[PDB]
């Protein structure tokens, strides 16, 4: 999983 | 030129003020331990405009919570309600980061090198 913050 | 200088691998404090905008960076794992990682710097973001962290970096923690074994939709909630000023405890792990990035690895100076 990847998540932009 | 720096470019041959290793990169410090020492935890390091970065605070960063973003108001009410997104720290400009992307975070992999979370899943079973390995760690969250920065993968990916948004240029012109708060995060780059701090000139001081970088892909490959673990978070360790963010406003003293700390995220090294944090699942990766709490470490994500974590960071993306952090605050408007978000103090992270980073760590440069290349070797750890490398694992997630298809083709990549580390060279002499601790550089994430992908073919």
């Amino acid at each position: 999983k990847q998540t932009s913050v | 030129f720096l470019g041959e200088e290793d990169i410090p691998r020492e935890p390091r404090r970065i605070v960063i003020h973003r108001g009410s905008t997104g720290l400009g960076f992307n975070i992999i794992g979370g899943e079973d331990g390995e760690g969250i990682f920065i993968s990916f710097i948004l240029a012109g973001g708060p995060a780059d405009l701090s000139g001081e962290l970088r892909k490959g970096d673990q978070i360790l923690s963010v406003n003293g919570v700390d995220l090294r074994n944090a699942s990766h939709e709490q470490a994500a909630i974590a960071l993306k309600n952090a605050g408007q000023t978000v103090t992270i405890i980073a760590q440069y792990k290349p070797e750890e980061y490398s694992r997630f990035e298809a083709n990549s690895r580390v060279n002499s100076s601790g550089r994430i090198v992908t073919n």
